[PDB]
């Protein structure tokens, strides 16, 4: 009930690190080894994982309660506004932590806020596990229908949420029934084609006027090239503008 | 030996301990308990627990099959040496000295209440696609085991009874191929129930054995048990895919002496035997 | 002995029923309806079934004060008596969809309702999917048969509410205009050995 | 579902890329009159056009059979006779027809006589409508 | 115990009603009728009708004004239409159908279709420019056979749960039914109001069915 | 209670109005009226005379000019007509039917149609190059019956609603209703204006009366 | 849905192809003069045959019955009157109702007398107005 910005939605999270299970079948080789070297990889990544998690969410006042920690087992929960823009962060301070050697398998899904949080759990570890196989480095949003990689969602989404977020709310009268309809031709352009972009085309063009004459040409050419990165980023922004 | 396929129109719940998990078949003591809960049904309860206590019905678990491949769980050898694998198929084992079966679910339900709110509670299951479903084997097969299978086809195999999951259509297809290799002796064998041996052989079968426990009893019904749903003696039997040289035998044992009618655990040896 | 009941359940309108726990998205609907995990097509739990014929008959049976036959046809758990449930439902999945699909519509629709606010008239709107209607949904009942002289009593008190489901809807939003049902062709058939007076059960249903 | 037109057949998967290339090609392209000079299509007579023909699409919608009844081909044939007459007037919607074959694919809606055939031309014309307006088309 | 609230709504006006609201063409119709899927028959839900006859029941029932929400509002009310509260929760007696079109034919004789579609428009003060909408609603004269059900329980209330829903109706009679309304659309008329029992004849369906058939 | 307005509309001339969803011949009329789809009687859309006694009396009610908003005008216009501005939605009091036409008994005494047809033409003002078109539209003299319901939920302010309604109806006898009206047609008037109560009886339904047939 | 005109049938399917035919073989032998050489049918007059027919369909259009009044027949007559006055006018009006069946067309909606007779021919007669304007 503090979040009254958004849709009353409570996020969970699942994660582990990528390719973890080999970096311990073969982990020193013979010739530059002493005893001593790889016990400091993993203590770091443990203190890594406990102290820097915990005082990374101090920090930034975030609202996301903690269950686990660790490089198998994460759980955190708390609002979907709070916990969506932490796993990007989460996402770099791991990777400069690892120097870009280890990366990020991770799951979020929103939830309700009564809801069961062993089904909420069971739920998001299987939605990561949707991800976790795609290993290789990428989150899911909310469904295994929705998985991208970390510089798909970071770079795409995040400027293909900013220029969503930066247009529209200079317009007083766009919001957000085009953005309704834009949506509702977009996510069914998944099964017939030509009929959706033509009127996607159309519609474009009759609020070219108002939402811009450069900005339908970028939602006409993003619609064109990258729309599965578009209909994720149009629907976090209505999450993100209900109410 | 024979086989007894079983194609399930439904969705399925095995249960390890609570409803909201499954698991993708189900052990022979359930299987057993089941057939004489049906032969209670008709009649036939003691002539049928003398029919497996004198070895005539001895039969392995119930294990996941594709279309024209059996397979079984990865026997645990104990070598120099895939962890995500789960199965091989029966007549392909030899040469580690391509695998969907279905999907699990949460199909989430409710009690409805009149004035009191609404119960809500979810039921685990497992879904068999097209062309799969699961296998027996037996050995030395019988009519009256035939006479009870058809029984149990209509009341439900599963947990959740009846309402409405685990639901199945048998069929024999009678084996060509495959008991050559039960009759193929080996050097290391290889368990395929959920067996217990008796106390007097058991310290002997522990020569090379990598085996598992496995804890198995839960709930009792009847219309004449106990006046309430009380537990059993949970008993502690080998995990399926065992590994072992010394052979043992295991037997039926009764786990229900507080009410009037008995209770009995099937966990009695099956095995395949390899190099 | 061992019987099967089969019929058939035409579909009036509605059956909206159950509710997974998919992500509901923005977009199309929130709370869809209940579908197969693998084969996606839509069925109804044969527990919601089974549920509402429990109901149906509780609230008839004994109207005044549970009781042995709702204990006696549909089991029981009790600290005293517990009973094996003379019954045996499945789940039904949908049958007729190849002439569902001679009409070129699909098998489930989309159904769009609101709330208004009394106070404020802002309306709320909601899409719930449910099966359309004109469903046929092919079922099997088997029964637990273990006393013939009680096979009349409980057939003509299945037939009973298997007439006063009509008259009822079948899960989810039922008094909003969905899940009314009704029953075409029952009949009875044993399923092993061989029962006698079997004329008597099959007129029951098909009465 | 084929509809061979003029040069090409178009399924429920290439015809609106065929509408867009062939408006591309007129509005670089054009037409010019007899009187010496540019002309372009007005957007009140290839409106005039596409509700000629929805006042039938809004009945094929709620229809379940795919052969359509004798009414709706007695409409489609009106429509390709009032597409004769506005083409007979002005040469500039003669050679819009001829150039983007309207008529063409209304006389292969009239061979086929199937409901999928009058949808797929539908959603063609629409999609001429839509082309138009975005590329060079005034807004 | 369990009745039948058998009878019709005709049409005077208009009646938009339903309709998903995804896309149409460029075309054509925006905000089509819902039809049932299988038949191609436009029909009222449960739902419309049912929150129209609660609305304006609530209206009466206060007497005048509703600020209120669907719970706590009545006894009569919760008693009929169903409240949803944590221990005074009431199970609705009534039950609502979806009602489909049945006078089909008679619009065949008169050989028009089962709807048309109306050209409206909306002028903008500032300029005098149009802003068309086609809306396509049922025609007038439709008639919607329908079938409610009474799940009879006490019997010291029926007789008055039975007169408030007639005056429901001849409230319903007054107003319209679902969308645009107040543009001149939906407006309805009962006829041939009548109640008919499950199996056999219970007893006083001459007294409900004289203060129904009023 | 509820109010019911009663009255019935005169044409004096013309009244083009509408345009359909049908085909037009070669030929002949093109927009042609708004007629029935059932009967093919032609109507008056409740609508549009909604649209034209709200325009006419927000004009009305500020000096005679506007270039607002229609959610964003008057109190009272938004008492009568209904607003969906984004805080305070006021729920439309009025309620309008569509009016279809109600003495083709007396014009078939005539023998005379329901429609005109009207030739006309445009003659470009540099070449004297004619362009004709013609226009459907009902012969002057028909009478509707229109139905207006009033939802009496205040005592305060049903006077004043029952004083502006009738100078709408006073600015709408002075100006067109649909169509070609600067070029003269759509001019009506109004005759036999009643109130009546839909159930039971109003008390202050004298004064009503007499502000309504003044 | 028939108007078997003199010969042959033309149903609500294929009546702007019979005229689009019956012009297209005008256009091919078009009628020699009488004085020697060319003429076309002018505008104006083919659109007062148009105008004629019109007349009449405006007010048929709007009445639902099947059967035509006996007021519509006899201006069926009077379109016949008509179109035989213009038609001894000149020849090239002449064998233009000669030859597109006008008179056929116009005597078999005498003998049907329904109001979709006289809708499919007025169908027929303003595609023969379409596709001459179409040449």
């Amino acid at each position: 009930e503090e979040v009254e910005v958004g849709i009353n939605r409570l996020g969970v999270l699942r994660a582990d690190v990528d390719n973890l299970g080999q970096a311990f079948i073969n982990g020193i080789p013979d010739d530059y080894l002493s005893i001593s070297r790889t016990a400091t990889f993993s203590r770091a990544m443990s203190r890594f994982f406990k102290n820097y998690l915990n005082q990374l969410l101090a920090e930034k006042s975030y609202k996301i309660n903690v269950i686990y920690a660790g490089g198998d087992d994460l759980f955190m929960i708390g609002a979907w506004q709070d916990i969506l823009d932490f796993s990007i962060v989460l996402k770099q301070k791991f990777a400069d932590f690892t120097q870009n050697k280890l990366s990020i398998s991770a799951g979020i899904g929103m939830f309700r806020e009564k809801y069961p949080v062993a089904r909420m759990a069971s739920l998001t570890g299987d939605l990561e596990d949707a991800a976790k196989d795609y290993t290789k480095n990428a989150v899911t949003l909310f469904d295994a229908t929705n998985v991208f990689s970390w510089d798909t969602l970071e770079n795409d989404i995040f400027v293909k949420l900013d220029a969503i977020t930066k247009n529209f709310e200079k317009l007083d009268e766009t919001g957000k029934a085009f953005i309704y309809r834009l949506i509702d031709l977009l996510r069914g352009v998944n099964e017939n084609q030509q009929i959706n972009i033509a009127r996607l085309a159309y519609t474009l063009s009759r609020m070219e006027e108002k939402i811009g004459k450069t900005f339908a040409q970028e939602l006409y050419n993003w619609a064109n090239a990258d729309r599965k990165t578009l209909i994720m980023a149009l629907e976090i922004y209505i999450l993100k503008t209900r109410e | 030996m024979k086989i007894i396929k079983l194609y399930f129109e439904s969705p399925v719940h095995f249960g390890e301990k609570r409803l909201s998990e499954s698991k993708i078949t189900f052990s022979a003591d359930t299987l057993f308990s089941a057939l004489m809960i049906e032969a209670v049904g008709l009649g036939k309860e003691d002539e049928f627990y003398q029919l497996a206590s004198n070895n005539l019905v001895k039969f392995s678990d119930a294990f996941p099959f594709i279309d024209q491949y059996y397979y079984i769980p990865k026997p645990m050898f104990n070598l120099k040496l895939f962890k995500k694998l789960l199965y091989v198929p029966i007549d392909s084992l030899e040469d580690y000295l391509s695998f969907n079966l279905g999907k699990l679910a949460l199909s989430e339900k409710v009690q409805q209440h009149d004035f009191k709110d609404s119960e809500p509670y979810n039921v685990g299951t497992f879904t068999f696609k097209e062309n799969t479903g699961l296998y027996v084997l037996i050995e030395q097969t019988h009519p009256l085991l035939e006479e009870l299978l058809e029984n149990l086809q209509y009341s439900g195999i599963g947990g959740k009874r009846n309402s409405g999951y685990g639901k199945f259509k048998f069929e024999i297809l009678e084996d060509s191929d495959i008991e050559d290799l039960f009759s193929a002796k080996g050097n290391r064998k290889i368990l395929l129930s959920g067996a217990l041996p008796k106390d007097a052989e058991l310290e002997q079968a522990l020569k090379n054995a990598s085996y598992l426990l496995e804890r198995r009893g839960g709930f009792v019904q009847s219309d004449t048990y106990a006046t309430n749903l009380v537990k059993k003696q949970d008993l502690y039997v080998f995990k399926s895919g065992s590994t072992f040289e010394n052979s043992f035998d295991g037997d039926i044992y009764q786990v229900g002496k507080k009410g009037n009618h008995p209770v009995y655990k099937y966990a009695k040896s099956f095995f395949l035997e390899v190099s | 002995m061992k019987l099967v009941i089969e019929g058939t359940i035409v579909l009036k309108t509605g059956m909206h029923i159950g509710g997974s726990s998919d992500f509901s998205a923005i977009g199309a609907v929130a709370s869809p309806v209940v579908r197969d995990t693998l084969t996606r097509l839509p069925l109804i739990p044969g527990s919601s079934l089974k549920g509402k014929m429990r109901y149906l008959l509780a609230k008839e049976l004994n109207n005044g004060i549970d009781q042995d036959e709702i204990l006696r046809l549909f089991g029981s758990s009790e600290k005293d008596k517990i009973r094996r449930a003379r019954l045996k439902f499945n789940d039904i999945k949908l049958s007729n969809l190849a002439e569902l699909e001679t009409f070129n519509v699909s098998s489930t629709e989309v159904k769009f309702e609101n709330t208004i606010n009394r106070k404020t008239a802002v309306a709320n709107p909601r899409q719930i999917e449910r099966v359309i209607a004109g469903s046929k949904f092919d079922f099997e009942i088997f029964y637990n048969l273990d006393d013939i002289k009680e096979v009349e009593k409980d057939f003509e008190n299945i037939k009973q509410g298997f007439d006063l489901l009509e008259f009822d809807y079948l899960g989810g939003h039922g008094t909003r205009g969905s899940g009314r049902i009704a029953f075409e062709n029952l009949s009875v058939i044993t399923a092993v050995g061989n029962f006698e007076k079997i004329n008597t059960l099959n007129e029951i249903l098909g009465a | 579902t084929e509809l061979k037109i003029g040069n090409e057949k178009v399924n429920s998967t290439n015809f609106g890329d065929f509408a867009e290339k062939a408006i591309r090609g007129i509005n670089h392209k054009p037409f010019v009159n007899s009187k010496g000079g540019e002309q372009k299509i007005t957007t009140s007579k290839i409106r005039g056009i596409l509700e000629l023909v929805n006042k039938v699409y809004n009945r094929v919608i709620n229809t379940n059979d795919v052969e359509l009844s004798e009414n709706i081909l007695a409409d489609i044939a009106y429509i390709k006779v009032k597409i004769a007459y506005e083409s007979g007037r002005e040469p500039v919607v003669k050679d819009f027809i001829q150039r983007t074959a309207f008529t063409a694919a209304i006389t292969d809606v009239m061979n086929q006589r199937t409901r999928e055939s009058f949808l797929l031309f539908a959603r063609y014309v629409e999609s001429l409508i839509a082309y138009f307006k975005f590329y060079g088309g005034k807004d």
